[PDB]
C-alpha cells in the first residue's frame, strides 16, 4: 500500500545516479508552495486562511472567519476548525466574511478545499462578482437555454450546465441588498 | 608633424607668462588616427566636447 | 599580460620571482579565460567563480602608482602574499591598501634574506608564511 | 590572430598547403584526414559570424557537434615545442606522422566527442590527450584535509 | 575589397538596430507577462498541497510533455528542458513503461526528435501567438487524455526573475489509477477529506486530475512564455553588444584601408609624374 | 534631413515656419531614431507607435512634385496642419491628397495675412484652428 | 558556380549533357539561394528541406579527384542518374562512391552508343533508366 | 545582384533612370504604376535585412 | 525599456544626484547677460571643489 516513497527528496536520488552532472535536480512545484495541508497549527481562534483562486487572478490570500459556499448539495458555510471536505462547488455566490463586511462573489463552478490544518482553497474558474453582472442579458440567454433541446447528449449537457447556471444567476440577482 | 611642432611650440609658459591656446579641433571623415588629428592630439593638454 | 611577452628575460629573471610569478602569470591566464567568456552572467560553475575573484586579487595586487618603484624583494613579497592565499578573502578594493599592509608589517630582515640570497629558500618561506599570518590586513 | 588564441605552432591550417598533400605521395587514409580536418575547420570558420552575432545556442545540432570538434582539432593542432621548453615549461613532445593520422581520425570519427577542450590543448597526441583528461578530472577533485602543514615550530 | 566592408559596416550597423528594437519589445512582452504568471501561480498551489507532489512514481505509461518557445531566437532555453526531459526519461524508464511524448513549442518538435523519434506523438504549437488562455490549456489537456495513461510529467522553464530560469518538473497522477495507490499510508491520507460531490470519490477524483492538469499546464505555458521573453531580451542585448563590437573593428579597419588607400594612388600618381618630369 | 545642415538658419527662416518646423524637425528626430528599429509593426509601445505615426506623417507630408515650387505661407499652414492636430487619422496614402486639400479648401484669406504679418499671430492662430476642422479630408 | 560564366552559353555544349545541365543548374541555383537559412536546421519545411539535401547530392555529384578526367558519356550519365532522382536514396556524405558505383555498374554498351549517337535518344533514355535501377547504389 | 537570382535582362529597377519619367511626358498612369513599382521594390529591400 | 520604478532605491539617489550635478555644471556667462537679462558668475576653483 505505501510500496512506493515516491517524492522530490527521492526523486534526487534516482535522478542523480542516472542523469549527467552538468544538471542539477530540476525543480518541484512543492519548492514553492509553503503552507501544506495535514500540518501544524494555522488556525489560532477564529479566522482561517482562505485562498480564492482562479486561473487569471488571485482575489483572497487574507484571513477569514467563516466562508459560504455553493456546494452540489447546497450552500455550506465553513467556520474556523471545520471538518477537512472536498467539495465540489456548482455555480453560486461565494461569501467571504470577516466581520460587519464580506466579499460576495458569483463564481462558475469549480471545487473547493478545506484541509486539516484549517488552510481552505476556494479554486473556480470564473468568478465574476455581482455588481459587474447584467440582469438584462441572463434571460436573454435562459430563454435559448430553455427552449433547446437538441438531439444529441453532448449539447443536452451544455443546455442543462446552462440552465443551471443562469437559473442560478437569477436568484442571486434580484435578492441582493 | 614639424610644421604643427612649429606651431604649437611656440605656446607655452615662459618664466616672463604664458600662452594658453584653445584650438577647435576638426577631425576629417570622422577618423580619429588621421594624421591631421593624431599629429594634433600630441600636443593638446585638454579637450572640451561641446555636444548638442 | 597576454600580449606582452619577453622571451630574453626569462632566463633574466630574479630567482625568487621566477618561482612565485610563475603561478602569477597562469592564474592571470585562467582570469583572462573566464571573464573573456562568462561575462553573460550565465552561470556560476563555482570553481571558475573562485578563479574570477583569485584574478581580480592579482590584477589589484599588480597595480602601481607613478613615480614609486619598488625593489625587487618587496615586490616577490608581495607576490608571495598574494598567490599563496595570504591575501585571499580581503575585498578587492582593499588590497591597494592592503598591499602596503605587507611590506609595513613584515619584518624588515626577511627582505635582507630574500635580497641576498635572491631566492625564497626552504628556511625562509616557512618563515615568511608565518610572517605573513601575523598581517593585520584591512576589513578584517 | 590564431597566435592571439594561444595556439602555438600558430599555422593557419586553412592558408597552409603543400604538394605533397596528394592521395598518391602520402596516402589514402592520411590524405581523407586531412581533408576531414580542413572540412571541419572550413565549416567552422563559416559559422563566426552567427556565434559571434547570435551566440553559439541558436545552431543546428549538426552545426554544434561541427563547432565542438572544430574546437577540439583547432587545440590538438597546437604541440608543446622543444625548443619552447625554456620560456613555456611544457617539455617537447616530437609526434609521430602515424601518432598524428591515429590521433586526428579518431578526434574527426567521433572516438573523442566525450574530452573536454583542453585536455587537447598543448599536449603530444591521442593517449596524452586522456592523460590530461584524467589529470584535468582528479583536478576539479582534488581537495585535501587540514593543509598538511608539518611546519609549524619546526625544530632547530 | 574596400567597398564589401562599407556595405559590411552597413550590415552590422543595421544588425545592432534590430537587435536592439526586439530587445525592447521583449522587455516590453515580459513585463505585462510576468503580470499574468504571478497571477497564475495562486492556483497550482491547493493541488499540490492535496494531491502532494510525487515525480518518482511506478507508472506504467507516462505522458511527458516538454513546453518550449515557438519563436527561435531565444538562447539555449529550449535546449535546456530537452537536455532535462532526456534525463527524467533516463529517471523513471527501468521498469519497460509507455511513454508518450508531446511538445508544446515548434521548439520542441525540432529537438525533440533528434534525441527520440518513436515515443514521440504530437506536437502542440503556435500556443503563443495570440495570448494563452484556460481554455486553450484545457483543451490541450484533454487532447493529452486522450491516451491514458498512469501519471504526467510536465517540464518548463520558471520564471524565479529576469535572470534565473529554473526548470521545474510537474506531476500530476491518473485518480484511482495511481493518485489513490499513491496515498496508501497504512490506510489512507485521502480518508481524512469529506467529499462533497454529487457521485463518488473516483468520479471527483477525475474530475480534480483534469483540473490540476489543466492548471500545471496552463501555469507552465505561461511561465515558460515569459521566462521566453526574459531570455530573449537577455539574448538580444548580448548580441547587439557583440554586434556593436563587431561594427567598432569593421569601422577601424575601413579607416585603415581608406588612409591605406588614398596613400597609395597618392604614391601612383607621384610616381607616375616623377617618371615624366 | 539629418545629414542635411544649414548653419545659418537659426532666424533666417519664415517666422511662420518656425513656429513649427521647431516641432516639425524635433518630431522628425525621434522618428529617425525609432524608424529603423520597429520596422515590423506588430509588438509595440503606446509611445514609440505614436511618433512612428506621427514621422509616417510627416514624411509623407514634405515630399512635393517637380516644377511646382510652393508658395512659402502654403507649406506654413501644411505644416501647421500635420504637426498640430487636423491630420492624425488619415493613413500615409492620402497625406498627399490630404494637403492639397487643406490647401484648396481652406478659405485663402489666411494666407494673405499669414504672408503680410510674416507670423502666426493668435487670432490667426484660431482661425487657422477653425479653418482646418472644415476641411472635408479625402481620407477614406 | 554563380560567378562562372561561358558565354559561348550552351551552344557549345554536348547533346544529353545540354539535357541534363539546365535542371543541374537550376536546381544549384535553388539551393544557393535558399541556402544562407540552412544553418537553422531545425524547422523542417519540407520543401526548401528537399532542395537543400537535392542540391547537396548535386554538389556532390561535382567533386572530382584529379589527374583523371572522366569521359563525357560517364559524365552525362553521372548527372543524369542525379537530376531524375536516382541517388536520392543515398546520403549526402556517400555519392562519390556511388556514383563509381554507377558509372562501373552500368553496361560499358550504354557509352558506347550515347558518344555515337550525340544526344540521348528515346530509344536510349529507358534503357538507361531500368539500367539505374538494376545496380546496387552504396547508402540506404 | 539582378543576375545570380536568374533575373534576366538583369536590369537593377533602383538604378535605372530616364528623362522620359515625367507625369508631362509618359502620361501619370505610366508614371503612377512606375513609382509605385519602384516603391514597392524599395521597401523589400529595407525588409530584407530581417526577412533573411 | 522597463521603467523607473524597475531599479532600486540607491539608483534614485544615483539619478537625483547627478540630475544636480547635471544642473549644477550648467552656469550663467556674464557675456551672454547682454540677450539673456540675469548676470553671469565667475566660479573660482575653491568653491566648485567644495560645491560639488
Amino acid at each position: 500500500e505505501a510500496a512506493a516513497p515516491a517524492g522530490p527528496k527521492e526523486f534526487t536520488e534516482v535522478w542523480n545516479k542516472k542523469a549527467p552532472s552538468t544538471l542539477i535536480v530540476p525543480e518541484f512545484p512543492s519548492n514553492y508552495t509553503a503552507v501544506k495541508a495535514v500540518g501544524e497549527g494555522q488556525v489560532h481562534g477564529d479566522a482561517f486562511p482562505v485562498n480564492f483562486y482562479t486561473p487569471h487572478s488571485i482575489l483572497s490570500q487574507a484571513q477569514k472567519d467563516t466562508v459560504v459556499l455553493p456546494g452540489v448539495d447546497g450552500y455550506f458555510g465553513v467556520k474556523a476548525s471545520h471538518v477537512p471536505t472536498i467539495a465540489q462547488l456548482k455555480p453560486g455566490v461565494v461569501e467571504l466574511h470577516s466581520g460587519a463586511e464580506s466579499e460576495k462573489f458569483f463564481v462558475s463552478g469549480g471545487f473547493a478545499f478545506v484541509h486539516p490544518n484549517g488552510v481552505t482553497d476556494i479554486c473556480v474558474l470564473e468568478a465574476a462578482t455581482l455588481d459587474q453582472v447584467d440582469p438584462a442579458a441572463v434571460k436573454s440567454a435562459l430563454a435559448a437555454a430553455s427552449a433547446a433541446q437538441p438531439t444529441d447528449e453532448f449539447e443536452q449537457a451544455a443546455n442543462r450546465a446552462a440552465i443551471e447556471l443562469y437559473s442560478a444567476l437569477e436568484s442571486a440577482v434580484e435578492a441582493k441588498a | 608633424a614639424t610644421d604643427l611642432g612649429g606651431l604649437q611650440e611656440r605656446i607655452t609658459t615662459t618664466t616672463k607668462g604664458s600662452i594658453t591656446s584653445v584650438q577647435a579641433v576638426y577631425v576629417p571623415a570622422d577618423d580619429l588616427t588621421d594624421p591631421a588629428p593624431a599629429t594634433t592630439f600630441a600636443h593638446l593638454d585638454a579637450t572640451t566636447v561641446l555636444s548638442r | 599580460v597576454g600580449l606582452s611577452v619577453s622571451r630574453v628575460g626569462s632566463a633574466a629573471q630574479f630567482p625568487g620571482m621566477k618561482q612565485v610569478a610563475g603561478t602569477l602569470k597562469l592564474e592571470l591566464a585562467q582570469y583572462r579565460e573566464v571573464a573573456a567568456f562568462a561575462q553573460f552572467g550565465s552561470d556560476l560553475d563555482a570553481a571558475t567563480q573562485y578563479v574570477l575573484e583569485r584574478g581580480a586579487r592579482l590584477t589589484e595586487m599588480l597595480k602601481q602608482k607613478q613615480f614609486a618603484p619598488i625593489p625587487i624583494e618587496r615586490q616577490t613579497v608581495a607576490v608571495y602574499a598574494a598567490t599563496k592565499g595570504f591575501l585571499d578573502k580581503v575585498r578587492v578594493q582593499d588590497i591597494v591598501a592592503a598591499e602596503e599592509a605587507v611590506i609595513s608589517q613584515v619584518n624588515p630582515a626577511v627582505f635582507k634574506i630574500l635580497k641576498a640570497n635572491g631566492k625564497i629558500t626552504p628556511a625562509l618561506d616557512a618563515h615568511l608564511k608565518a610572517e605573513l599570518r601575523k598581517v593585520k590586513l584591512p576589513g578584517a | 590572430s590564431i597566435a592571439e588564441l594561444g595556439i602555438y605552432p600558430a599555422v593557419d591550417p586553412l592558408d597552409s598547403t603543400s604538394r605533397m598533400l596528394n592521395p598518391n605521395v602520402i596516402g589514402a587514409e592520411h590524405y581523407n584526414v586531412a581533408r576531414g580536418v580542413q572540412k571541419v575547420l572550413q565549416d567552422y570558420k563559416n559559422l563566426q559570424d552567427i556565434i559571434a552575432i547570435l551566440g553559439m545556442d541558436e545552431l543546428s545540432e549538426e552545426d554544434k557537434l561541427t563547432v565542438a570538434r572544430a574546437r577540439k582539432i583547432q587545440r590538438f593542432l597546437s604541440q608543446p615545442f622543444q625548443v619552447a621548453e625554456v620560456f613555456t615549461g611544457t617539455p617537447g613532445k616530437y609526434v609521430d606522422l602515424a601518432d598524428t593520422i591515429s590521433g586526428f581520425q579518431g578526434v574527426l570519427t567521433g572516438k573523442y566527442d566525450d574530452l573536454p577542450e583542453m585536455a587537447f590543448y598543448m599536449v603530444g597526441d591521442i593517449k596524452e590527450v586522456k592523460e590530461k583528461a584524467d589529470k584535468m578530472a582528479k583536478d576539479i577533485a582534488s581537495r585535501k584535509e587540514a593543509d598538511n602543514k608539518k611546519v609549524s615550530e619546526e625544530l632547530k | 575589397s574596400n567597398q564589401a566592408v562599407k556595405q559590411r559596416i552597413r550590415a552590422i550597423k543595421n544588425i545592432g538596430k534590430i537587435t536592439k528594437a526586439m530587445k525592447m519589445v521583449a522587455a516590453s512582452k515580459m513585463k505585462n507577462a510576468q503580470i499574468a504568471v504571478e497571477q497564475s501561480r495562486g492556483l497550482v498551489d491547493p493541488f499540490v498541497r492535496l494531491f502532494g507532489d510525487f515525480p518518482a512514481v511506478n507508472s506504467n505509461k507516462s505522458v511527458v510533455v516538454a513546453v518550449t518557445s515557438d519563436k527561435g531566437l531565444c538562447g539555449g532555453l529550449n535546449s535546456n528542458i530537452t537536455k532535462y526531459t532526456r534525463a527524467t526519461l533516463a529517471t523513471t524508464e527501468s521498469e519497460g513503461k509507455d511513454v508518450v511524448v508531446v511538445s508544446i513549442g515548434d521548439k520542441g518538435r525540432s529537438q525533440l526528435t533528434r534525441i527520440e523519434s518513436q515515443r514521440y506523438q504530437l506536437a502542440i504549437a503556435d500556443t503563443y501567438k495570440v495570448r494563452v488562455t484556460f481554455g486553450q490549456a484545457s483543451l490541450i489537456v484533454e487532447e493529452l487524455i486522450k491516451h491514458n495513461p498512469q501519471s504526467y510529467q510536465i517540464l518548463f522553464n520558471k520564471f524565479r526573475s529576469a535572470i534565473s530560469f529554473k526548470p521545474t518538473v510537474a506531476t500530476i497522477l491518473s485518480p484511482d489509477l495511481l493518485e489513490k495507490q499513491l496515498e496508501d499510508v497504512t490506510g489512507n491520507s485521502l480518508d481524512a477529506y469529506d467529499i462533497e460531490a454529487s457521485h463518488e470519490r473516483s468520479d471527483v477524483l477525475r474530475d480534480l486530475t483534469e483540473f490540476h492538469l489543466g492548471v500545471t499546464l496552463y501555469n507552465a505555458m505561461l511561465e515558460n512564455n515569459c521566462s521566453e521573453h526574459a531570455s530573449r531580451m537577455s539574448a538580444m542585448e548580448n548580441s547587439t553588444k557583440s554586434a556593436g563590437e563587431m561594427l567598432g573593428k569593421l569601422t577601424l579597419d575601413y579607416n585603415r584601408k581608406r588612409q591605406a588607400t588614398i596613400t597609395t594612388e597618392l604614391i601612383e600618381i607621384i610616381a607616375g609624374a616623377s617618371a615624366l618630369m
